[PDB]
RNA sequence: CCUAAGAGUAC
């Protein structure tokens, strides 16, 4: 019934939690607050594998 | 803030609570072990020498 | 321990079990349940601290809170439902049970009251037995909605010289409310007599409820056929009105209310119509429920539950709101990939038209999950912010 | 589930039919001599499709096939459902109960509960006590809690036999009465 | 053990159950504390 | 706790003779307060109790999948065919006196989990004990006999 | 049943799910 | 003259009877005494010698304590608390021994038929575990793989169901009165009609149904209780009822004795 | 001890209300047109139908002898003689209001353990009723 | 883990009615309810005791013994 | 841990008696009897048989706490009747009824052939 | 013994 998917580190069963992150190489455009001089910001978290 | 305004104190117990419809409003039920641990200093007086001696 | 009433001086009663035991009535100031709550116990170590603890922080002295100049402890949970059921005009008690209930009152003067009915069978009403717990010399007179000096509905409350003349005893009388029995007793006979009243009422009512029984089940959430049909008809009529408003908006014939845009006015009208639809269906269900209904009895006693609980369990859960608005279009112009684009129908924006008895469709279940998620997040944020503000 | 035009019937229908179900049943029965029919065979013949959120934006999904695929005296006890008044479905949900996680798949009748209660039970069934592994007698774990008599629930879900819950239960069937018996 | 092995954590309204979460993460499975919604289950 | 977030601690434990009993001699393993039902609206708890009663009587397995076509009416009809009250109510008799309870009790099997939080791992008292080396205050934690 | 191309019912889909969990498992993402 | 009894069904493990012309308190007290106050033999101490099985030692001890044991002449035994011996002797206990070895390549089922009584019973009728199934093998105590061995000794003292439920010889006790609700001790919960929705009990055939027009009989009291006592097996069910009556009489006589002596 | 009030009433209406054991009846006196009664009766223990003639009597006590409650109620021994032997349905209650309905009509309110009664009539025959405990005796 | 000796609620001995139950299920191809009724389990307390039991002891016994004599 | 031994429910503790009677000052000719190591089983039986008496003005028991197996029974009889006499008569009637019932049940069980 | 991290309980 044991399914695996975990490491044995120093005899302890360690599981890697799936870390959530913003996707790369996607254009995202966000409005900004009134006090800030910039009204809209378009960004890409460009990354090469 | 961690040692002067609020500090860890002795003569204190902490445990789960339960309801008792047969207790008075001003009464609290204390486990026998907790009562055996928490202690009160009673000054020995001619009015309570007998019962304090019995407890000793 | 957000307030001084959440830290009070009790008297030790040593018990042979591993948990602190405290009266049910004193849980309200502590905001304490018994679902795993832990509580703390501090013991004074000198006669000065002991004395000022007993003369300043004692539980009876904290019955009336300076927070709202009204009592903070009252009759709650099973005792409240039992005291509502006991004081009904139908409740008549035979000789043996009367003797048992009288003996359960510690300060009972030892005289059996003359039965309310003498022939052909000596019967004591519930009010007569409960009046034994109420101390002598207490006069209370509260007039509810529509009550007269005679009580056709047995509502209101008249207690003369410590005897309940009339009125069903419920949350408005023995609960933690200003002008109730608790407040009057503690302002007339002292805090000690008020605590004694708490004990006596709890003992007698709990005995009667133990030997009478109270329950609740699935059948208490079921409305008969005609009422279910009328609930469905009300939901359909509300959805038709929503469709008509949507047609007016989509044809631009709808006019924007002053102070808001067209979309805001349309959403306001839709939400208002659906809310009054759920309220009307719940009111139909509640009127349908007989007086023997257990959830109805709990709501009437005020011990637990409300009209909204009955409405959501029996008639209709209602509209799931996120951030004060209907379910947003998380996907492009649609809430879920199971709905067409620009679909503003109630089912496509988070209207749970099925009661909890009937069960929720998968989309309605997801929308309810979103609503509950918002509720939990709001609870956590609120408790953190309130802690900081209090400090 | 992939939904195709299905010109023979003249209406939208699932690509999977009773033949594929029968082959899957035969493969499962053999596992419990014919050609194997695994999930990879359904994937490799265009019967089922993998859709992520970006692709899930540009599709229309039917919640249940038996009520949303075929075109248009009802039981009053059943919950109210709608046919959506549209036939342009591109995919079909394999089962709605597959939206729930592992901990929420244990809940019996989660659609009849208020959602915070389901969240509480989801976070609380991890603290439930049962048999975590069958080889607990040969493991030196720091803390282990095991029920004497784990029992599979009388109210059980179809999605909890893929979680091996009926083999490693985490509770007991207790005769519960809902009564204000003694005030305790 | 199964829920732990199918657990996702979000470094830090992000706590809300988004509509896009339908069928990819559990609609109702999350800690009640400070990790409400940030920790999700597939 | 049940499978519906109905957490709670054991108030008191009664022996079999003190518990209320049906006309068939069955006494409950648990008694839970009715007031937990209306506010929390855990209708699924009641439905699962009814379904578990029906499954135990008929021997089949209760199919409690969320979005199936299983209604309370059908479960009630199955229960009624077995000789019991359709809505799961049972005439119960007070344990102390044997007299009938004026109100019938919702009765049936229900799946309960025992949680990891026992009282024996939480009770803790300290009159005097080890002190912190730096501030000369009691140490922290019940495992260190703290304050 | 007898008709090979007959439409499936809501009960049939669970069989499909079974096949899925026969090949993937519950921790398929970690191992993959 | 006094309480009257008429028994419907007699069985080795069940008796179904009627208890007429008796007060409600007496019937309920008899029911409670049968549930709790009948002394019975059950294993109370477990000395474990060898356990290479997969079950915990105290798990097997718990299973052994629940084994019903013959108690026909349990009145001839003495409580271990008021016996002059050190820990256990032949006058207040029965010593059994469970010895099993897994020499079979298949799983070997350690039943209660392998429990062998060691202490000489002195001619009593106590000690034997109660066997009920036609196969002859008792309660399935444990299982053994090949090479597994379980050796242990049990001391069984007399006990009542109050100290522990493993000493309870009464199982379920059906108890009913006034099947037609003529005394109006219940307010029947209903949706449409209480008569339709509440199934008639099997005892309704033993009383005259109400006339639906007669006024409520306020002078009527409770009697004619239909009671079905089940026997676990330790003692026959007729002896269960008889010993319950005997123990209730003993309690009342003890009250009288203490009252007189003080 | 003597009958403070006595009359014969005819029941015009029986109102079950939300109860199964108690009903509220309005009754009109058959001797005086200005006397009327409202009364809660345990119909389960004393059935009452519309257009029924009830002899009603309010007394200060039940013993036949004159006056020589503050004394605890005792179950009636066999052979005890009391006024209740002459009536079918006896209740005991306290008077809690004396209302001036008109120049001549007064109303008296009694509460028998929560069963309410209001007796209204000209003061020339209701003057015997005073603020104290009383027994209401009814026969058919 | 292994079939309980006594029903939790009423106390009827059901530890001896497990292999008979399995034989009724297997050899006679009886459904669960009729097999339960055949053994005498008339109250649903015993029926849930026997019906819902999970015989984990087979899984434990599959492993080799730690101390083999 | 704090759970008391079960045998304390029916075994008299050291230095305490089964019964103790204290006169009640609330009403004349009234006593309160504390029964130790007893419960509702005896309490309801004794109360019912006491109420069957004609000269018992009051008779009622209470178990002040389910934790401790003891109950208080208040008995008040008419003038000239000792409450202990009422308790004696109630116990005697209970014993006689139980003996008659045991005899009747034995006679009825002796009439079976399928047992 | 300290530090840090994580999980969890009651609000
Ligand atoms: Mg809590
Ligand atoms: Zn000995
Ligand atoms: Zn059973």
């Amino acid at each position: 019934f044991d399914m695996g998917g975990y490491f044995i580190i120093n005899g302890s069963e360690k599981v890697l939690i799936a870390q959530e992150r913003s996707a790369g190489n996607i254009v995202q455009v966000f409005k900004k607050a009134a006090p800030s001089p910039i009204s809209h910001v378009a960004e890409i978290r460009s990354a090469l594998e | 803030r961690g040692n002067l305004m609020g500090k860890r104190v002795d003569f204190s117990a902490r445990t789960v609570i339960s309801g008792d419809p047969n207790l008075e409003l001003d009464q609290v039920g204390v486990p026998k072990s907790i009562a055996k641990t928490l202690t009160y200093p009673e000054v020995v007086t001619p009015y309570n020498i007998d019962r304090l001696t019995q407890l000793v | 321990s957000l307030h001084k009433m959440s830290m009070m001086a009790h008297r030790v009663k040593v018990i042979p079990y591993s948990t602190f035991r405290l009266n049910l009535s004193v849980t309200s100031p502590y905001n304490a349940d018994f679902d795993g709550d832990e509580m703390n116990l501090h013991v004074p170590q000198s006669e000065e601290t002991r004395a000022e603890l007993s003369q300043l922080c004692a539980v009876p002295l904290q019955i009336v809170s300076p927070q709202s100049n009204k009592p903070c402890m009252g009759i709650v949970q099973d005792t409240l439902c039992g005291i509502r059921k006991l004081t009904l005009r139908d409740t008549f008690i035979e000789l043996d049970q009367v003797l048992n209930m009288l003996y359960w009152v510690p300060d009972w003067d030892g005289v059996i009251p003359t039965p309310a009915i003498i022939k052909p069978k000596p019967l004591w009403s519930g009010k007569q037995i409960l009046s034994v717990a109420i101390p002598n010399g207490i006069h209370l007179q509260r007039f509810d909605e529509g009550t007269t000096l005679l009580s056709p509905k047995d509502n209101g409350m008249l207690i003369i010289d410590g005897q309940i003349i009339f009125g069903v005893v419920e949350k408005k009388t023995v609960g933690s409310s200003n002008g109730g029995l608790i407040h009057v007793v503690t302002r007339e006979k002292g805090p000690q007599v008020c605590a004694k009243l708490f004990g006596n009422i709890q003992k007698v009512v709990n005995f009667w409820l133990l030997h009478n029984g109270f329950s609740t089940g699935i059948g208490d959430t079921i409305a008969d056929g005609p009422t279910m049909r009328e609930i469905t008809e009300t939901i359909a009529e509300a959805k038709k009105k929503v469709l008509d408003v949507t047609k007016e908006a989509q044809a631009n014939l709808l006019t924007a209310k002053h102070g808001m845009t067209l979309r805001e006015s349309f959403e306001d009208n839709v939400v208002r119509f659906l809310n009054e639809a759920r309220d009307k269906a719940g009111r139909l269900a509640e009127v349908n429920l007989k007086d023997l209904n257990n959830v109805k009895q709990m709501v009437m006693a005020g011990s637990k539950g409300s009209f909204i609980n009955i409405a959501q369990m029996s008639a209709c859960v209602g509209q799931q709101s996120v951030e004060g608005k209907r379910i947003a279009f998380g996907f492009v112009d649609r809430t879920l990939p199971h709905f067409s684009k620009d679909d503003y129908s109630p089912e496509s924006k988070g209207f749970v038209e099925n009661s909890y008895l009937r069960g929720l469709t998968p989309q309605e279940f997801f929308f309810h999950a979103m609503g509950g998620r918002e509720g939990l997040i709001d609870t956590a944020v609120k408790t953190a912010e309130t802690g900081y503000i209090q400090r | 589930f992939i939904v195709e035009d299905d010109e023979s019937l003249g209406h939208k229908e699932l690509k999977v039919r009773k033949g594929h179900i029968a082959k899957l049943m035969a493969t499962e029965y053999q596992d419990i001599d014919v050609e194997e029919y695994t999930w990879s065979s359904l994937l490799n013949e265009g019967l089922v499709e993998y859709i992520d959120a970006e692709e899930e934006e540009s599709i229309l999904i039917a919640m249940q096939p038996e009520d949303l695929e075929p075109a248009e005296d009802v039981d009053p006890a059943k919950r109210i459902r709608v046919s959506h008044h549209a036939t342009t479905f591109t995919h079909c949900e394999i089962h709605p109960s597959m939206i729930l996680g592992v901990a929420a798949s244990i809940i019996p009748f989660p659609d009849h509960n208020q959602s915070p209660r389901n969240t509480y039970q989801s976070a609380m069934g991890k603290q439930a006590m049962g048999v975590f592994l069958t080889n607990y007698n040969v493991r030196m774990d720091t803390m282990a809690n095991i029920l004497y008599y784990p029992q599979k629930p009388l109210g059980t879900t179809r999605a909890m036999e893929y979680l091996k819950f009926r083999e490693l239960p985490a509770g007991q069937n207790a005769i519960v009465a809902i009564a204000c018996y003694s005030g305790y | 053990t199964l829920s732990h092995l199918r657990r996702t954590n979000t470094p830090i309204k992000p706590r809300q159950l988004h509509n896009t979460h339908w069928g990819l993460v559990c609609p109702a499975e999350t800690p009640e504390g400070q990790a409400c919604g940030l920790v999700k289950n597939l | 706790a049940s499978r519906h977030g109905q957490k709670g601690t054991i108030g008191i434990t009664y022996r079999r003779e003190d518990m209320p009993f049906t006309a068939e001699g069955i006494v409950p393993d648990l008694i839970i307060n009715p007031h937990a039902i209306p506010s929390r609206m855990t209708v699924a708890h009641l439905i699962e109790c009814l379904l578990s009663k029906v499954a135990a009587l008929s021997g089949n397995e209760g199919d409690a999948s969320p979005f199936t076509d299983i209604t309370v009416e059908g479960i009630s009809k199955l229960l009624r065919e077995h000789g019991y009250q359709s809505r799961g109510f049972e005439v119960m008799y007070n344990g102390h006196t044997g007299k009938k309870l004026m109100a019938q009790i919702f009765f049936g099997p229900t799946y309960y989990q025992r949680l990891r939080h026992m009282v024996d791992d939480k009770i803790h008292a300290r009159a005097r004990g080890p002190m912190q080396v730096l501030t000369r205050q009691p140490v922290e934690g019940r495992s260190r006999d703290g304050g | 049943f007898e008709d090979e191309s007959a439409p499936i019912t809501a009960e049939d889909s669970w069989a499909v799910i079974s096949a899925f969990f026969r090949e993937k498992g519950l921790v398929s993402q970690q191992l993959d | 003259e006094g309480p009257q009894v008429k028994i419907r069904e007699a069985s080795k493990d069940n008796v179904d009877f009627i208890l007429s012309n008796v007060d409600l308190a007496m019937a309920n007290s008899l029911r409670r005494v049968m549930i709790a106050e009948i002394p019975t033999l059950a294993i109370d101490s477990v000395e474990v010698e060898t356990n290479t099985t997969v079950l915990a030692d105290e798990f097997i001890a718990h299973r052994l304590g629940l084994i019903p044991l013959q108690s026909m002449d349990i009145e001839q035994l003495e409580y271990s608390r008021d016996c002059f011996c050190e820990d256990h002797c032949d006058k207040c206990s029965v010593v059994l021994t469970l010895q099993a070895f897994g020499e079979s390549e298949s799983t070997t089922n350690v039943y209660s038929k392998d429990l062998v009584i060691v202490s000489n019973l002195m001619g009593r009728n106590i000690g034997h575990p109660i066997i009920q199934d036609k196969e002859g093998n008792g309660v399935l105590i444990c299982k053994l793989r090949k090479g597994q061995e379980l050796k242990l000794t049990c001391v069984a003292k007399k006990g009542i169901a109050k100290e522990h439920a493993k000493w309870g010889p009464a199982a379920a006790i059906e108890f009913e009165y006034d099947p037609w609700n003529k005394l109006k001790h219940t307010d029947y919960w209903y949706e449409q009609d209480s008569a339709k929705e509440w199934p008639q009990s099997k005892n309704c055939e033993y009383e005259d149904p109400p006339n639906e027009g007669d006024p409520f009989d306020y002078k009527a009291q409770a009697d004619t209780f239909y009671m079905n006592v089940e026997s676990v097996g330790s003692i026959p069910v007729d002896q269960v009822v008889v010993r319950g009556i005997d123990t209730l009489q003993k309690k009342v006589a003890s009250i009288l004795l203490a009252l007189t002596q003080m | 001890s003597n009958t403070l009030f006595d009359d014969i009433f005819q029941v015009s209406e029986v109102d079950p209300g939300r109860y199964n054991k108690v009903c509220r009846i309005e009754a009109a006196s058959t001797t005086q047109d200005q006397c009327k009664l409202t009364l809660d009766i345990n119909v389960e223990l004393f059935p009452v139908a519309a257009q029924d003639s009830l002899t009603v009597t309010i007394a200060s006590s039940l013993n036949l002898e004159d006056t020589p409650a503050t004394r605890s109620w005792r179950p009636p021994q066999a052979g005890d003689r009391s006024l209740a032997d002459d009536y079918d349905y006896v209740m005991y209650g306290t008077a809690y209001k004396f209302e001036e309905v008109s120049k001549d009509l007064i109303a008296v309110y009694y509460s028998f353990g929560g069963l309410l009664m209001r007796l209204e009539g000209n003061y020339r025959n209701l003057n015997n009723l005073k603020q104290e405990n009383a027994y209401l005796l009814i026969r058919r | 883990m292994i079939v309980p000796v006594r029903c939790f609620s009423c106390g009827k001995v059901v530890g001896d009615k497990w292999e008979s139950y399995l034989n009724l299920l297997q050899e006679d191809e009886l459904d669960e309810g009729t097999a339960l009724s055949r053994l005498g389990l008339k109250r649903y307390c015993c029926r849930r005791m026997i019906l819902t039991h999970v015989d984990l002891i087979e899984k434990f016994l599959r492993y080799n013994p730690l101390e083999k004599r | 841990m704090n759970a008391p031994d079960r045998f304390e429910l029916f075994l008299l503790g050291e230095g305490e008696s089964k019964l103790k009677i204290d006169p009640d000052t609330k009403a004349p000719n009234a006593v309160v009897i504390t029964f130790e190591k007893e419960d509702h089983t005896l309490g309801n039986l004794i109360r019912a048989e006491l109420l069957n008496d004609r000269k018992v003005l009051f008779a009622a028991y209470k178990v002040e706490h389910p934790f401790f197996a003891r109950f208080k029974l208040r008995i008040q009889t008419t003038e000239g009747y000792d409450p202990k006499d009422a308790l004696k008569n109630a116990c005697n009637s209970i014993i006689n009824k139980l003996g008659a019932l045991k005899t009747n049940f034995e006679t009825e069980w002796n009439l079976q052939t399928l047992a």
